[PDB]
């Protein structure tokens, strides 16, 4: 049959779920960002394009904070990018305040994870369209 | 609710550059002298210090409050360490509007809080609040024993407005720390160890601990004989 690619949590009969794979291309049509590990921390960099002389130069920051040693920077859907970290920061609150150490590095990873992995699951919300690069310094 | 692990006075007083504050380091536990360790002042970025008193675990959590403000004000904030850190009259109007809808939803936060600090624009600030949301500036704040005994000493070193710019951080340094002595003289449940923060236009946070009472007078006591006509 067709039709398998116009709601969101769908399998598609070749086990896809092609708008995951159309925000991708949200994310592909972005900015280009990076991300280098070295040893002792890591480096985030991003391309703000200078759509216009008429921006004030570095006045559109980019990268993000979460809590005070997480670094997070994405590609595609800037608003959406916005959300998941406002939700990362909201995260690393709760398990500062119920654990008092700040969230270590890959438990902070799949908090990200399983919010950006529960907009798969419904049709009445559509997948967040950003790739998203981010780390940090923890107990290890 | 009801307090259980408490700390006593906390004093202060404005002069010509900054603010001074001292509290010492006790928590005490009914009347057991019960923790040592306790420090009640907590500073906020480089130009506020907060001092508290009344129940020590309500303070562990005005504290921790206080890391979440200073951490969010970062986010998303280029200037979070310069025209965008954190001002004591902001920190203070949080925690005033904390301490109000506290006691308004009948579950108080059973503290005395005073702010200290210095403000962009190099003015001295200085206020109070309360486990009711009372707030009051003056040219001194003491809370506890600290009103009944600092206040007097103090007021008499900048009694109206126009003594702050002829005090010195000198004379106020020496005005607390005799105070902080008048209360461990006179004061159940002080501690002869307390910390004390100078906020300065000029030279910025000071933030002195392990401090000790020094000079006490003692002697007289030795010829203190009975309790009327006992001669021996
Ligand atoms: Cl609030
Ligand atoms: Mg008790
Ligand atoms: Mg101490």
């Amino acid at each position: 049959g067709t039709g398998y690619d116009l709601s969101n949590s769908v399998f598609s009969p070749d086990g896809r779920n092609f708008q995951v794979e159309y925000a991708v291309k949200a994310v592909e049509n972005g900015t280009t960002s990076i991300g280098i590990k070295c040893n002792d921390g890591v480096v985030f960099a991003v391309e703000k394009l200078i759509t216009s002389k008429l921006l004030v130069p570095q006045k559109n920051v980019k990268i993000q904070v979460v809590d005070r040693h997480i670094g997070c920077v994405y590609s595609g859907l800037i608003p959406d990018g916005r959300h998941l970290v406002n939700r990362g920061r909201e995260e690393a609150a709760s398990f500062k305040k119920l654990y008092k150490t700040p969230i270590p590095i890959p438990a902070f990873a799949d908090r990200l994870g399983q919010y950006v992995q529960a907009h798969t699951l419904y049709n009445s919300v559509r997948p967040f369209g950003v790739s998203t690069i981010f780390g940090g310094v923890d107990k290890n | 609710q009801q307090p259980i692990v408490t700390g006593t006075s906390v004093i202060s007083m404005k002069y010509d550059n900054g603010v001074i504050i001292a509290a010492d380091n006790l928590g005490s536990y009914g009347s057991l002298l019960r923790f040592n360790g306790v420090e009640r002042l907590i500073p906020v970025g480089d130009n506020t210090v907060v001092g508290i008193s009344g129940d020590i675990s309500d303070m562990q959590h005005i504290e921790r409050l206080l890391k979440d403000l200073v951490t969010e004000n970062a986010y998303d904030n280029p200037l979070a360490d310069a025209e965008e850190a954190l001002e004591p009259s902001y920190i203070f109007e949080y925690l005033a509007t904390v301490m109000y809808q506290r006691r308004s939803k009948m579950n108080p936060l059973w503290n005395a809080i005073i702010v200290a600090g210095v403000q962009s624009n190099g003015d001295q600030f200085l206020r109070y609040v309360n486990l009711l949301g009372v707030t009051y500036s003056s040219p001194t704040l003491a809370t506890g024993f600290g009103a009944h005994m600092a206040n007097p000493l103090l007021r008499k070193v900048v009694d109206r407005e126009s003594d702050i710019p002829k005090t010195t951080v000198q004379v106020a340094e020496e005005a607390i720390v005799n105070a902080m002595r008048v209360l461990y003289y006179r004061d159940a449940r002080s501690s002869r160890n307390f910390s004390l923060a100078i906020i300065d236009k000029n030279t910025g946070l000071t933030f002195k601990k392990n401090l000790q009472v020094e000079n006490m007078k003692w002697d007289f006591a030795k010829d203190i004989k009975g309790y009327g006509t006992q001669k021996i």
